[PDB]
């Protein structure tokens, strides 16, 4: 039985149905002539339930009648998917004719339980001399790349992407969740002539989308990934955004009559984002590597938003905007940046230790900030001045060129290995550099390129 | 020579929020009779704080600090009755029985900061409203210089 | 990373056994007073003996406080 | 030499202090910025937290 | 048809009328048997009104009669309003009896649409030297008056209100919006003590009157030169503090109950500034220019009041207090004070060179006073030695006699051109009058007069 | 070669937040026909200003910097 | 005639009652068949009363009869309540078996009348240097003990509970509000075990309360001074955590329908304040002297709470976090801390000389202790020199081990008198003791332990 | 030698209000039996999170940072 619209305010939509036939939380609804999706989302009483539209509301009108579907917002799964673009209700958006697929899962699922997690450390390498030394990652385990607006959160995913493609012979997913249509049609082609394509599953729901749209499309993408994790496989599973889908939250809570929290945020923002982070997890069954972009609003590491995300990760990536503004890329500030792997058990000894080393370095450059800004580096110990300098060589070595970036600089790209980088900042620290200039340590791939530039 | 009004810390808000207007009434009735008049406030913090508490219990919309619309008006119209009026106006008041005298009434009101922070809602207005200000130190305090 | 001038426990010597309590006995305001010593006399051209004393003590003392984790004595 | 050395020290530490000086103000200029920000703020904070719980009474 | 009084909350009344005669928007109402004005701010519904009264409520009681004006608050206009006092509703406050009126005015309307406006910027000459030269009014614009007290604000303003009258034929309004009385009443003693009373319009808006008063006041003055600027004039609009006439909207806003705003402002504080400021133009007829006081809060540029008041001003004047110890008169700051004009394709390049010349000379004073007053007048070179001399006989030149001004200076007042002006400080840069002694440039109305005062 | 849309400073808040939308609409023409267009909205931070105002008088709860919760997608 | 329980809501419970036999405000109300007291708190109309909960809410239902006692919460009195532990509603919480009361009073009381108070001022020595130097307590006065956590407000109060009350000749009374309970049973061992436990009463109300006990302890430890006060005797009044009365009426405000006021707080906390200060004084009849401990939130004094209290009080004492954080107990800021004793009129001009120059010893040291940081001390003139070196002493010696501190100190307590104290600085601040060590004062009692502690 | 109790992250925020309490609860059967018990609490931080949530969509009114009055209680 069909239920009628009662109420139209933005996104959301009250319906009310018979008594004897009220549809379920999560389930699908369809508008009669418009053809627009509704998930319900409460249940109000006397026979109305609450839902959120999937698309634009504008030309919608009260008493247009409702069906309900009988089941949740479902999608296609598998290789059918692969070397495919859709949107969160999983239709085709490339032009290129229907989906092929054998079936379809529901976008709502249970996290895996606990006796079905996987234990692993086998350690990831980025190619990334910031990021193999101080924040090294692991193979099925969750990243996350903090930052400010402009910082590089996607020209770092986009060098990631190019660098663990490289060892990795699996699928990948990659879900756009509130980000530029631009950079969607970008990464799209670049794979598409790189013949690389058919490897990976795009969903995308970006900026221009209704709140509905960037609400659900990053459980789209994850119910694509947890189809290849349980048929046994190793994948990847890049999201654009995740600060995104806890926005869209925030813009429909108050429409949902919900009491705002602190500083605007919904009630439920914990609840929100440890129902999707969750599932995002490797099983005895297979294993999802995963890299997250996570915007910080107007640049405070305090806000709800990024504080609730870090308790979700295995490696911290922070992004500063003072680094950056120093000409330094990645940009990556090693005092704030953390992993879980940072541990001798499971990267030796040598490794730990290099990584402690320059940690103490650039903290106690950075105690000394306000005395060298006053009266300089000549009164200064003279530890102390010493420590300066190898701390002025070490930000500057910590920088590196990128394959992404070249088009913003003309500048080759490089690659470093592990073992390339343990000896570049080893070196720097037991004073074996102490004669080359700070400047031959900028934008150089290797401790090598540094002793070549220096003769310049 | 003087005169002692007082609304204690148990007595009730209305009480405490009145007494300056009382004062004041007894002070302008040498003002209006061709005399002079020097009034103290101790708090008009306290009189704002327990204006905020009949405000809030009546339900009536909150602003900054959570007072209500109202509380530059509440000592502006206490604070503009400290004035001097013309030998016209008491011949005037005082049906010509008093000739050729002005009278006036002269306001001393004490506000209280919090850690030197002049710029609250409630100092910010009284700065505005009044002809002067002494402002107390407390680093001078602790240094020996008692005023 | 146990910052001791900041941190407290308000059973004190009545939770310790007597070696340690007669052993440790000052150490957590003796390193308070160490952490205000040595941030005061950073930049001083000469001290005296109990002052360099006590930087020397305090010094040993914040050394031996680390220890490695899953490391227990 | 000796003596022409010292007053060269006395010159050399005038411009020194000069621009400790200086220095100095540029701090305080930034932090004054930070000041104001954190000020408005903390306004604006406490307003939403009294009109969030007055409207739920 | 009368409408009842329903329900008095301090100085918010809500009124009950007939559903076929309820009282528009801005409507003045008046209550039988007392002299009390409502002005109704909402439509809440049923035939009720919410209104803001004009003056004390004590006293007013449930059910009384209320009677609909058909129109909003109405105000006398023309000559009749010059040289006496008026309140908010423009009832004379005065004992002079009442105003001769022949015409009134509601206090509300549309700023002149974009046709209406006059076209070319045409500056306004003042005939005082330092304003003319460093901070020009262009006709039709605002100008931010900033300052202490005790530093010849009054005295400017009485200059000001002497000139528009006698030397272009124009008319003054002065707007006292939160006013002090004690101060009120000075000000009234002083302008017809100096002969100026006659020559303005006088408006007050005291502190001890309700919000309502205070924001309303603003307008009422606006409404008079309004009328003066239709009469063919150019008009001067004087409001006391343009900062209390956004408070006194604060105020007003939450007794009728508005979700408040960053930093507590009224949520409509952008568009209640537009809505004042719009109106202050030069249109095809005439023109109303204005000189607004501004408080700073807290010393704060960016708070949201002087935030959004600097985006309608078009020149800044500055008083300081080290200029008044000099004997300098009027006390401006030739290097704080800033004008939208002093730009070479709105006021010439003969001009703009001028004054630009002048503030380097000055600019570069201040830094050589410094190495006087550390290392002594020895230090200084003889080009530096020449400038300092060239400096003091045009900070000497920059004062000005006023014929309001006659009592303190005893010297009569001076009226100087923007020609005189321009030529008297291009020759000084330029040295043609470098051997005359730098008192004879003191108190001197042109250049003619220093060369005519360096012989006695 | 100009198309002018104007909402000065005295115009009601809900002209002052759709300004840019018509405009746009307006260069969306010669887009969508195979053309090239250029637009220029002077202060969008005057427009986030107008839409905050709106949303506080309909009641919406707000957040940082008292903005609406949708002054993103804006 | 009884009335039905009809909602409950965390610890606000409301009851219907017939509308001609409505209880009073502050009335004690009985649930049958539950062991659970309720005090009327508001009358809402329609006969409905709002009450809180004196006992736990989990066997509480809705549709509950409740019993009206015709009184408000009356407690037992006199000699029968000294050596025993209460609850808020006077019921024995040690074993020893019922109270042999002779009379019963209700909690709630008007403050005496202004014809009725005090004006003695009578000196009392504590034994602690900071206290007798700085802050002179008097016989029938109010003193405050402000700080954070962990600054040392219980082991001072327990310093002065040996030194004043084991030698008072009078009663004393123990009110425990929102204290942990490890503390009260500490304390009743330590008074039993002294032998000094037939001289106090006990009144306890721990923070693992419901709302109600809380908010009332307070009362019925004051309601058993006042009797003690009222048959003409002297008494010593403990409260160790006066902002719990204060906090508890934060927790059940906005239940009762109250809308918050600035920081949260009830609208109503001025007059919460007033109403039980005022209570706790000195009158024509007898004298209560009286200590409390009050917190101070996040170390911020000027919070509402914090800010309210200082009014209240004769003598405020301020514990310092910065001065703790240097291992310096007792911890009392010589500068923020304060005493209407402190006048030459009742202390003399040797003690206040005294006090005052050790206050501008330390009050100049503050401002050049930030530039040794920067410049260093050999920066610094012959004067100032010399007197850091005296400041950094005078800082040590106000330091004292204390008897009830030989568990965290593990040495010997200390008693020293006012004579011995004011000998102590007078001679440090006179330069008697240049020659000695800076360590040589710290934790060491008199002067002379200063000297012996130098030579080892 | 351990007993684990574990309210994760995507579990009702009931339960992670709970949790603390049934720890407590299995931690003094040994208490009251005459022996020694040490418990820890993750995240005390979080707990109080799970119940603003829980308060604030039961309607109960807020206080500082949005938290309930009786989180002191809790
Ligand atoms: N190595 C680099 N060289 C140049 N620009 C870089 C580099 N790394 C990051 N960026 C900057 O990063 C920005 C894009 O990242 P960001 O805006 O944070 O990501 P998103 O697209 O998710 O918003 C661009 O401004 C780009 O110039
Ligand atoms: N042009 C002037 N020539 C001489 N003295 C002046 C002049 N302008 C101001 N002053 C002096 O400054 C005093 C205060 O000026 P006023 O305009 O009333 O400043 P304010 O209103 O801020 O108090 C005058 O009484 C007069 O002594
Ligand atoms: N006089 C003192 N001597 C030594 N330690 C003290 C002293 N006073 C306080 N302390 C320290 O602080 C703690 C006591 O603080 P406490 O009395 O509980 O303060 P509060 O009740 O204000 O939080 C002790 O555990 C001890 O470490
Ligand atoms: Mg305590």
């Amino acid at each position: 039985s069909s239920g009628r619209i009662v109420q139209i305010i933005g996104a959301v939509i009250d319906v009310e149905f018979p008594r004897d036939a009220v549809p379920s939380i999560y389930e699908a609804l369809k508008v009669q002539g418009v053809e627009t999706t509704l998930e319900v989302q409460q249940q109000l009483g006397d026979g109305v339930v609450r839902s959120i539209a999937m698309g634009s509301t504008e030309g919608l009108k009260r008493g247009l009648n409702v069906d309900s579907t009988g089941a949740a917002i479902s999608v296609p799964v598998g290789k059918a998917t692969l070397g495919r673009i859709m949107d969160v209700l999983g239709n085709p958006i490339d032009e290129a004719g229907p989906i092929g697929e054998e079936e379809r899962w529901g976008i709502h699922r249970e996290a895996p339980s606990y006796a079905d997690q996987a234990g692993g450390n086998e350690l990831l390498e980025t190619g990334i001399k910031v990021i193999d030394l101080v924040c090294p990652f692991a193979k099925g385990g969750k990243v996350g790349l903090f930052g400010g607006a402009g910082v590089g959160k996607t020209v770092n995913m986009m060098e990631l992407i190019r660098n663990i493609a490289i060892e990795h012979s699996g699928y990948s997913v990659f879900a756009g969740v509130g980000e530029r249509t631009r950079e969607g049609n970008d990464f799209y082609h670049e794979m598409k002539d790189s013949n690389v394509l058919d490897k990976v599953a795009l969903v995308y729901g970006q900026m221009n989308e209704p709140p509905g749209n960037r609400l659900r499309v990053a459980l789209t993408g994850l119910t694509m990934a947890e189809k290849f994790r349980d048929e046994g496989r190793d994948v990847l599973l890049f999201i654009d955004n995740i600060y995104r889908y806890t926005l869209a939250g925030t813009e429909v809570s108050a429409l949902l009559g919900r009491m705002p929290s602190a500083v605007g945020y919904q009630p439920t923002l914990a609840e929100e984002m440890g129902v999707l982070q969750e599932r995002i997890t490797s099983t005895k069954k297979g294993s999802i590597t995963s890299i997250q972009a996570v915007y910080v609003p107007a640049d405070d590491l305090t806000d709800p938003s990024p504080a609730t995300t870090f308790a979700h990760l295995d490696a911290t990536v922070v992004l500063s905007r003072d680094i950056a503004s120093l000409g330094i890329y990645p940009a990556v500030d090693p005092l704030d940046s953390t992993s879980r792997q940072l541990d001798p058990l499971v990267i030796g000894q040598d490794h730990y230790d290099t990584a402690r080393g320059v940690q103490y370095v650039l903290q106690r450059y950075k105690e000394l900030k306000d005395i060298i800004a006053i009266l300089g580096m000549d009164e200064l110990s003279e530890a102390d001045k010493l420590l300066v300098a190898r701390a002025r060589k070490i930000q500057r070595f910590l920088s590196q060129p990128f394959f992404v970036a070249e088009v913003f600089t003309g500048s080759p790209g490089k690659y470093v290995s592990l073992k390339d980088t343990i000896a570049g900042f080893k070196g720097i620290l037991n004073g074996d550099y102490d004669h080359l200039p700070e400047q031959a340590f900028y934008m150089v791939g290797g401790i090598e390129e540094a002793v070549e530039k220096a003769k310049k | 020579n003087t005169i002692v009004v007082a609304a204690s810390a148990s007595e009730s808000a209305a009480l405490q929020y009145l007494a300056p207007y009382s004062g004041c009434t007894m002070g302008e009735y040498f003002r209006d009779r061709g005399e002079d008049a020097l009034i103290v406030y101790d708090d008009l913090s306290k009189q704002a704080v327990a204006y905020r508490q009949i405000s809030l219990l009546l339900r009536r919309p909150p602003g900054r600090e959570a007072y209500p619309g109202d509380v530059f008006y509440l000592h502006s119209r206490l604070l503009e009755r400290a004035s001097r009026v013309s030998e016209e106006y008491v011949e005037k008041f005082t049906n010509g029985a008093v000739t050729g005298k002005t009278g006036s009434l002269t306001a001393l009101p004490i506000i209280e900061t919090q850690a030197g922070d002049v710029s609250a809602f409630v100092p910010t207005n009284v700065i505005s409203i009044t002809d002067g200000q002494i402002f107390l130190e407390s680093a001078m305090f602790n240094s020996g210089i008692r005023p | 990373a146990v910052n001791a001038g900041i941190s407290v426990s308000r059973v004190g010597g009545a939770a310790q056994t007597k070696i340690i309590k007669k052993l440790s006995g000052g150490i957590r305001t003796a390193l308070a007073q160490y952490r205000e010593l040595a941030a005061f006399a950073q930049f001083a051209s000469d001290l005296d003996e109990a002052t360099r004393k006590q930087l020397e003590h305090g010094q040993r003392v914040t050394e031996l406080m680390k220890q490695k984790q899953y490391a227990p004595m | 030499a000796v003596v022409e050395n010292n007053a060269c020290e006395q010159a050399a530490r005038m411009i020194a202090m000069k621009n400790a000086t200086d220095n100095a103000g540029e701090l305080i200029s930034d932090l004054q910025l930070i000041y104001n920000k954190a000020r408005q703020a903390a306004i604006t904070q406490e307003i939403s937290e009294i009109v969030g719980g007055a409207a739920a009474v």
